[PDB]
Parts: structure tokens; C-alpha cells; sequence
RNA sequence: CGGUAAUACGGAGGGCGCGAGCGUUACCCGGAUUCACUGGGCGUAAAGGGCGUGUAGGCGGCCUGGGGCGUCCCAUGUGAAAGA
RNA sequence: AACCGGAUUAGAUACCCGGGUAGUCCACGCCCUAAACGAUGCGCGCUAGGUCUCUGGGUCUCCUGGGGGCCGAAGCUAACGCGU
């Protein structure tokens, strides 16, 4: 079985942006849907939609990355640097709105899940609530 | 200054040594042979012309490289056509980074020359007189392209970026432009410029770098009658 | 216009028959204090034609370094073979907090402020080249923000 | 007990001219003239390339010579400065320009740092009206520091204020001449301070 | 370091550092991301159990609804004085 | 193996040669070690290809599963190397 599908998407966007991948596809859960909304939202990602992949519900996440680049290594700087799962099974981790972090000294997101719903660090802290706090991104 | 029947040379090549990066411009596996999509032949001709115009009516200097048996005498006459300097017979570790170094080698070739056309040839002993032939021969045989580059080249123009990626790997490193013609064995990531296509096949090699000098001299106005490179087709 | 100061020197001697023969490594850093900077590692069979080489080099690669009043944009750690270094931005009146290596490195890039820790191997050459690369890898909120533009 | 002997001679060590001996240090006997090199045997010799600890030390002690203060004040007010609001670096200097001594100095009441502790001392100094004896007595921004009406009379002073006709004083201060008042108008900026020391160094010699 | 030129021993001249103190020993934290929650690892450096089956425990795919135990928010009482 | 001889050798408590008991084999019961090695725990998911091979299936230049190999993308590693 899988055993943490949030670590599998941020895995599979990891991963597919690493061979700059124009598209990738992730099982379908409601949660997910709902972080690839902040992803995209956000400007990390194009874009998502959902899909059929031999009857069962994916999400194709459309990635994007930068220019393509100068002498040696042309490859484009990611747009995603840096995805990392926080909070995983046998060890979770929810912060208070005051234990919220600031995620690169501003210009990364911490992607938190609410009672209010799931928001960046920035929605939360402004909405006054914490949660758990799900992953890095930047 | 295009073509839309070429579709009658360059189909397809490398039956099945692929980089999969070249993925993008394959069309299918025919009798077990990829064939290059022709459609974006053009797309990425039309882009990489660009660029040639623009640079050659700017003044530009374009290092015309292929070292390949079937492109030898071509690359040869093309470059000449143009006012571009070419590599034929085998690229120099160091022609890019080294082009100090190699340079002086141009400085020992212009001194011998100047040394043959002058009564002092036989003024110096008989064995000297064969050291010194030897070294304006094979002086002659590599840099004999190579020779008018003044500085370095503003583009480089190559016919494998696979077997000449020694070259690739210097342009980049000193980030000259690189235009390449890259059939289906080739990364297009290092290329800057790419048309797609048979490296091997000297029938549409001369099409393509015919009609890439025509549109050079079309940029600065001296237009030309057919290229003598069709000669040697047979 | 460019300020150069040296890292280290060593001996690396190398062997053969009848004795030893020695090279000279010398590391040596170039930055003009305006958020440029470059460094150059240099060998020869003299200590100063080493070090001629090694600033040679330095003003080959070279880095932009996007300062924000003396300070970073933001924290970095890079790892570097076994070697991690992490910078974090200062508020002025600070320093620079550094290893001796990662202080010359950023006080000839122009920091002023910055608060640092070498990690794991503590190798300077491997310091100085972490160093460097957690430098490209900085970027401005301007930067972020054209690259989620689209 | 404060560093008491020769003192031209750490004008030496430190490369720098040292104004501690007042006057003198004006004309060409400072020592800093026709030899700047540092004392003993080895000083003509040439120096070798001071570590990077080797320079943060010299230039604390740059400063600390400067202000004729024994190590323990100098690391408590630098203590003091890393807590308060505000950049340490200039804070601590305002910090040492607030001592009673050095703003006597500075008022031109004294030839030198020495003498101003001296005069201090010795009671001859006015703070708000009341004799102050404590050369380390922080002077605040409103201080009114006068020469007590005792010791007017005294030649010293007389002699000094004769010299401090028509003197300019520093932004931060202003003193009334005849009279022999004077007060201490605000702190001082670093752009205030001519001093020949880089207070970034400094900080950087306590990290360690 | 010292087995004949010792900036390392001993003295002297000189210099550096502190200064009514200055050094030494012991002990505690630090450097030590060297017990790694923050913040480490295990092919050859120390480290994968000789192998399996399985008990307890740990962990748990997609949809919906109840609850609201963990989680998050607000108010409130408490958090003595000193110390900070 | 041990052990009895013959040689070799400075010696030969050995390598070499002639013998030879346990044991090596069977049954049943013990013992529980190992360079018990991939010196690499198990399960799942994701990340270029090319080539050799064992074995299924297919509309059988080939396509598609499951094993066993060799090169090698991205990446990792101190390096050697690892690399669906
Ligand atoms: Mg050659
Ligand atoms: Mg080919
Ligand atoms: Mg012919
Ligand atoms: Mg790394
Ligand atoms: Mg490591
Ligand atoms: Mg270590
Ligand atoms: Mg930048
Ligand atoms: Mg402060
Ligand atoms: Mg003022
Ligand atoms: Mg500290
Ligand atoms: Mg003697
Ligand atoms: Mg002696
Ligand atoms: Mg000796
Ligand atoms: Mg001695
Ligand atoms: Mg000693
Ligand atoms: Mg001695
Ligand atoms: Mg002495
Ligand atoms: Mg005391
Ligand atoms: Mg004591
Ligand atoms: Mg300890
Ligand atoms: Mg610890
Ligand atoms: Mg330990
Ligand atoms: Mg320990
Ligand atoms: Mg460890
Ligand atoms: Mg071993
Ligand atoms: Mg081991
Ligand atoms: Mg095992
Ligand atoms: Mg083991
Ligand atoms: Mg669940
Ligand atoms: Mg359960
Ligand atoms: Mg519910
Ligand atoms: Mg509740
Ligand atoms: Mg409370
Ligand atoms: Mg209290
Ligand atoms: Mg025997
Ligand atoms: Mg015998
Ligand atoms: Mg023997
Ligand atoms: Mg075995
Ligand atoms: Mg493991
Ligand atoms: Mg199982
Ligand atoms: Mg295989
Ligand atoms: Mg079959
Ligand atoms: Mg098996
Ligand atoms: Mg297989
Ligand atoms: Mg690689
Ligand atoms: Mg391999
Ligand atoms: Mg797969
Ligand atoms: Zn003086």
C-alpha cells in the first residue's frame, strides 16, 4: 500500500520536474486536489486538472520552470527548488499560529492544513489559525 | 531562401541508437529506422535562420566545424563560399579555450609561408629545407580553415554535435552560440540552434549548408550563382 | 577597482624517484565589495606564480551576489562533498559571524552583516567552494517573483 | 589602576598617532615623527602578515589605548552595547564619549585623556552644580559639566581656556568660555567621531 | 622541542597580554551536527539481525456522514515574592 | 586431522612422497557458529535509455509481464563506484 500519498505527490513533482517533465499525474485524493490548488495558486506549478488514466481519477500536474540558461548546462533554473513533507505519519507536527515559520526569509510558502482549510503560511497567519503543518515549498 | 520538398532527401536516420532527448523531433519508427518529423524541421529552420541572418548582416563571425567523412569537402567549399573559417581535418583540443595558444600556431604557419615566398628557402641547409616543408604541409592540412580566424567566432556552426562535441563543450563553456545540424544520436539541450536531420547522407548535408551560406551572403547583398558543391554529390 | 586576499598555500609534494618534487596550491579570493565576487585555486612550482594563477582564476568565475544593505536575501545551507555551510542574514550592527574561510569569501563580496556555520568536513578548499555555490544560489524576492510570473 | 608609564610608545604599536600625550603629540616629537615604526629591538625589522585575529586584536586595542580604559570597563560598556537598542557598533561608541573624563577631554578642559582623569580625580570637575570625582560617570544628553569655582583660579585651567579661545567644539557639545561651563548636548553620531578605528573589527574580536 | 648556530630547555635584553591582581589544578557547559528532536549514520570507514514465520507495538488507499479524543482559535483563572 | 615412516632443510614439530585413525556416508537425537557476502533488512511509490539472456503471453521486424547480466540519463558517493 501507499503509505503517505502527500509525500508520494510531493515525490512525483520532485521527481518529474528533476527531468523537466512537461506534465505529471498523481492518484487523485480530495487533499491533494486541495494542496495542487496553494501549488498552483501560488505560481509553483501551471496548473492542474483531473484526468482518467485507465478508469481511476488522477491529477495532472502541469509544471513549470525557467529560462533556458547559458554556457554549459543549459538546463532552466527550477521553479520549484525544494519540496519537503513535514509532518508524516509516525511523527506529526502541528504548530500554533506563533509556531507558524517563515519560510525563506519570506519568499517560500509553508503549506499548513487548518481547521479552516488548507493554507500558506501567510493565509494562516492572517487568518489567525495553525494546524499541521504539511510541507516546504521553495 | 527555404525549402518545403526536402521531404525527397532528409527523411530519417539512426535506426536505433537514440538519444531520447531528441524525442521531440522523431515522426516514427519506419522498417525499424527513425524518421525525423518534417514539420518541425522547418519550425526549428526557420528559427535557426533567423538568428544566421541577423548575425551575418550584423558582421558576424561563424566557425563553420565537421570533421565527419561525408562532410569534408563540403564544409570545405561552403566556408569558403562564405567568408567564414572551417575545420576539416580534425578539431583541436583547445581551439575555443586555447585560441591564444593555437593562434601562435597560425603566427609559425603566416612566417613559414612568408619564409617559402622569399629566396631565403634555399639559403638554409637541406635538412632544415625538409623540417620546414614538413611543417608548412601539415600546418597547411589543419589550419588551412582555421586560418582567417582573427578572433573568436561570434557562432560556430557544426554538422555532428555528437562527434564533434569536443567542439560544443568549448562554445559552450565560453558561451559562443552553437547551430548544429543533429540527427536522432544527438542531446538538442546543448544545441542553441538546431535543425534536425541526417548527419551522415552528404545529399542533404550540402542542401542545408548550400542554402545556410546563400542566406549569409543574402544578409549582406552579394548574391550568388549556384554553390560548386553540387559536384559532389556523386 | 578589485581587492584580492588569499585563502591558503600548501606544499603537495609529490613523489618520484631520487625524492620529492612539490607543487604549490594557493587559494585566493577577488571581490570588488559590491556584490561581485570570484575565487581562484592556482598551482605551481613557485609559491607566487601559484598565487598569480589562483587570482587569475578568480576573476574567471565569478558571482553576483544580490545584497540586501550589507546582509542576504535569504538563509541557505549547501552541501558541498561532505562539507555544509549555512548563512543566514544579519541585522546591521552583527558582523560577519563567519569561518576564517567564509570571511574573507563574503567580506570582499560586500557582506557586512551575515551569521554563518561550517558543517560536517571542515576542508577549506571544499569551504570556499560551498561557500561560493550557496552564493549563486541566493535570489531576490524580484527573482521569485519573475519566476512564478508566467 | 589604568595603564600608567610610556605612552608615545603605543603610538608606535599601533602604526597610528595616539593623542593620549596631549600636546606634543602636535609637535614633531610625537615620536609618530621620523619614526613610526613600532618599539623594541625587532620594530625596523619587517613585519610579517598579521593573522586574521592578529588585526581584530590590533584594533582593539587601537581603540582601548585611545580611550585610556582597562580592560574590564572596555568589555563591560561593549557588554552593555550588545544589549541596547540600536547599532552596537556606534552605540558603543557614544557609550565611551559619555565618559565624564574623555567629555572633559573633549570640552578642551584638559591637554589630554590622562590629564582630563587627573582633573577628574582630583574634584575640579562641576556636573549640574555638584563636584563629580569618578572619571567613568557616564555624562547624559542636558549635563551641564563647569570647573568648580574652587579651582578657576588655578593656572591650569586658566591656561587651557586661554587656548580654548575661539576653539571650534565637537557637534555634540558646546561650552561657555569664560565662565568655564560647558554641556553635553546629545550623543555623538559616527559620522561625529574622527577616530582612526573600524568598530566592525572590534565586534568581530568578541565573537570569538 | 634538546644528540653543537635551539625564536620550544635555562638566563638576559626586548616584546605581547592582563593588572591588585596574574597564573595553575579540579569540576560544569561550549566548541561536539562526537547520542544528531532541532541535527548523524550502517556496500568497502564503527554499524543490516544467518534465514523465515509471526505475537505485542508502530504505521494505514479512495468517497460520504456523525462525533469532536489529538489538533487549532477566543475568553478566563493560575503561573507567589526575588531573580531574568 | 591426529599419528607412523621417507625426503627436503641450518633445523622441518611444514610445504613434497609412502601409509593411516577419527571423520567424510546412513538412521535418530544434539550442537546454532561462518568471508552464514550483494560484506548492501523488508514493503510500496517515482525517476532516460541501450544490450545479452531465462521463462510466460500476444495482433510474434516486434509488443507486453516475471527473473538473471552488462553499459549508462538524472541523481548520489570521500572516492571506488551505485545507477527501474
Ligand atoms: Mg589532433
Ligand atoms: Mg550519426
Ligand atoms: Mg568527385
Ligand atoms: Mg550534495
Ligand atoms: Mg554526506
Ligand atoms: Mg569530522
Ligand atoms: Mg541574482
Ligand atoms: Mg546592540
Ligand atoms: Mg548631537
Ligand atoms: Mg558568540
Ligand atoms: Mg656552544
Ligand atoms: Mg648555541
Ligand atoms: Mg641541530
Ligand atoms: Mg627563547
Ligand atoms: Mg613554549
Ligand atoms: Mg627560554
Ligand atoms: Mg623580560
Ligand atoms: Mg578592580
Ligand atoms: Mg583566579
Ligand atoms: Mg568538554
Ligand atoms: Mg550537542
Ligand atoms: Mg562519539
Ligand atoms: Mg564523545
Ligand atoms: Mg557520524
Ligand atoms: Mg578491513
Ligand atoms: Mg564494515
Ligand atoms: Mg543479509
Ligand atoms: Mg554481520
Ligand atoms: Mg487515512
Ligand atoms: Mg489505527
Ligand atoms: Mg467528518
Ligand atoms: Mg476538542
Ligand atoms: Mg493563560
Ligand atoms: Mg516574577
Ligand atoms: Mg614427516
Ligand atoms: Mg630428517
Ligand atoms: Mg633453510
Ligand atoms: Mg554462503
Ligand atoms: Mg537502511
Ligand atoms: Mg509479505
Ligand atoms: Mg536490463
Ligand atoms: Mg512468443
Ligand atoms: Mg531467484
Ligand atoms: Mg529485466
Ligand atoms: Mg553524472
Ligand atoms: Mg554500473
Ligand atoms: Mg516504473
Ligand atoms: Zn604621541
Amino acid at each position: 500500500m501507499l503509505t503517505d500519498p502527500i509525500a508520494d505527490m510531493l515525490t512525483r513533482i520532485r521527481n518529474a520536474t528533476r527531468v523537466y517533465k512537461e506534465s505529471t499525474d498523481v492518484p487523485a485524493s480530495r487533499f491533494k486536489e486541495e494542496i495542487l490548488r496553494i501549488l498552483a495558486r501560488e505560481g509553483f506549478i501551471k496548473g492542474y486538472e483531473r484526468v482518467d488514466v485507465d478508469g481511476k481519477p488522477y491529477l495532472r500536474v502541469y509544471l513549470k520552470y525557467g529560462p533556458r540558461r547559458q554556457g554549459p548546462d543549459p538546463r532552466p533554473e527550477q521553479v520549484i527548488h525544494h519540496i519537503r513533507r513535514i509532518s508524516k505519519p509516525g511523527r506529526r507536527v502541528y504548530v500554533g499560529v506563533k509556531e507558524i515559520p517563515r519560510v525563506r526569509r519570506g519568499l517560500g510558502i509553508a503549506i499548513l492544513s487548518t481547521s479552516k482549510g488548507v493554507l500558506t503560511d501567510r493565509e494562516a497567519r492572517k487568518l489567525g489559525v495553525g494546524g499541521e503543518l504539511i510541507c516546504e515549498v521553495w | 531562401v527555404k525549402e518545403l520538398l526536402e521531404a525527397g532527401v532528409h527523411f530519417g536516420h539512426e535506426r536505433k541508437r537514440w538519444n531520447p532527448k531528441f524525442a521531440r523531433y522523431i515522426y516514427a519508427e519506419r522498417n525499424g529506422i527513425h524518421i525525423i518529423d518534417l514539420q518541425k524541421t522547418m519550425e526549428e529552420l526557420e528559427r535557426t535562420f533567423r538568428f544566421i541572418e541577423d548575425l551575418a548582416m550584423r558582421g558576424g563571425t561563424i566557425l563553420f566545424v565537421g570533421t565527419k567523412k561525408q562532410a569534408q569537402d563540403i564544409v570545405r567549399m561552403e566556408a569558403e563560399r562564405a567568408g567564414m573559417p572551417y575545420v576539416n581535418q580534425r578539431w583541436l583540443g583547445g581551439m575555443l579555450t586555447n585560441f591564444k595558444t593555437i593562434s601562435q600556431r597560425v603566427h609559425r604557419l603566416e612566417e613559414l609561408e612568408a619564409l617559402f615566398a622569399s629566396p631565403e628557402i634555399e639559403e638554409r641547409p637541406k635538412k632544415e629545407q625538409v623540417r620546414l616543408k614538413h611543417e608548412l604541409e601539415r600546418l597547411q592540412k589543419y589550419l588551412s580553415g582555421f586560418r582567417l580566424l582573427k578572433r573568436l567566432p561570434d557562432a560556430i556552426f557544426v554538422v555532428d554535435p555528437t562527434k564533434e562535441a569536443i567542439a560544443v563543450r568549448e562554445a559552450r563553456k565560453l558561451f559562443i552560440p552553437v547551430i548544429a545540424l543533429a540527427d536522432t544520436d544527438s542531446d538538442p539541450d546543448l544545441v542553441d540552434y538546431i535543425i534536425p536531420g541526417n548527419d551522415d547522407a552528404i545529399r542533404s548535408i550540402q542542401l542545408i549548408l548550400s542554402r545556410a551560406v546563400d542566406l549569409i551572403i543574402q544578409a549582406r547583398g552579394g548574391v550568388v550563382e549556384p554553390s560548386p558543391s553540387y559536384a559532389l554529390v556523386q | 577597482d578589485f581587492e584580492e586576499k588569499m585563502i591558503l598555500i600548501r606544499r603537495t609534494a609529490r613523489m618520484q624517484a631520487g625524492g620529492r618534487r612539490f607543487r604549490f596550491g594557493a587559494l585566493v579570493v577577488v571581490g570588488d565589495r559590491q556584490g561581485r565576487v570570484g575565487l581562484g585555486f592556482g598551482k605551481a612550482p613557485e609559491v607566487p606564480l601559484a598565487v598569480q594563477k589562483a587570482g587569475y582564476y578568480a576573476r574567471r568565475n565569478m558571482v553576483e551576489v544580490p545584497l540586501q544593505n550589507g546582509t542576504i536575501p535569504h538563509e541557505i545551507e549547501v552541501e558541498f562533498g561532505a562539507s555544509k555551510i549555512v548563512l543566514k542574514p544579519a541585522a546591521p550592527g552583527t558582523g560577519v559571524i563567519a569561518g576564517a574561510v567564509p570571511r574573507a569569501i563574503l567580506e570582499l563580496a560586500g557582506v557586512t552583516d551575515i551569521l554563518t556555520k561550517e558543517l560536517g568536513s571542515r576542508n577549506p578548499i571544499n569551504i570556499a567552494y560551498a561557500t561560493m555555490e550557496a552564493l549563486r544560489q541566493l535570489r531576490t524576492k524580484a527573482d521569485v517573483e519573475r519566476l512564478r510570473k508566467g | 589602576g589604568r595603564y600608567i608609564g610610556p605612552v608615545c610608545r603605543l603610538c608606535r604599536r599601533e602604526g597610528v598617532k595616539l593623542y593620549l600625550k596631549g600636546e606634543r603629540c602636535y609637535s614633531p616629537k610625537c615620536a609618530m615623527e621620523r619614526r613610526p615604526y613600532p618599539p623594541g629591538q625587532h620594530g625596523q625589522k619587517r613585519a610579517r602578515r598579521p593573522s586574521d585575529y592578529a588585526v581584530r586584536l590590533r584594533e582593539k586595542q587601537k581603540l582601548r589605548r585611545i580611550y585610556g580604559i582597562s580592560e574590564r570597563q572596555f568589555r563591560n560598556l561593549f557588554e552593555e552595547a550588545s544589549k541596547k537598542k540600536g547599532v552596537t557598533g556606534s552605540v558603543f561608541l557614544g557609550l565611551l564619549e559619555s565618559r565624564l573624563d574623555n567629555v572633559v577631554y573633549r570640552l578642551g578642559f584638559a591637554v589630554s585623556r590622562r590629564q582630563a582623569r587627573q582633573l577628574v580625580r582630583h574634584g575640579h570637575i562641576t556636573v549640574n552644580g555638584r563636584r563629580v570625582d569618578l572619571p567613568s560617570y557616564r555624562v547624559r544628553p542636558g549635563d551641564e559639566i563647569a570647573v568648580a569655582e574652587k579651582s578657576r583660579n588655578l593656572e591650569l585651567i586658566r591656561q587651557n581656556l586661554e587656548a580654548m579661545k575661539g576653539r571650534k567644539v565637537g557637534p555634540w557639545l558646546s561650552l561657555d568660555v569664560e565662565g568655564m561651563k560647558g554641556k553635553f548636548l546629545r550623543l555623538p553620531d559616527r559620522e561625529d567621531l574622527a577616530l582612526p578605528v573600524n568598530e566592525q573589527l572590534v565586534i568581530e574580536f568578541y565573537s570569538r
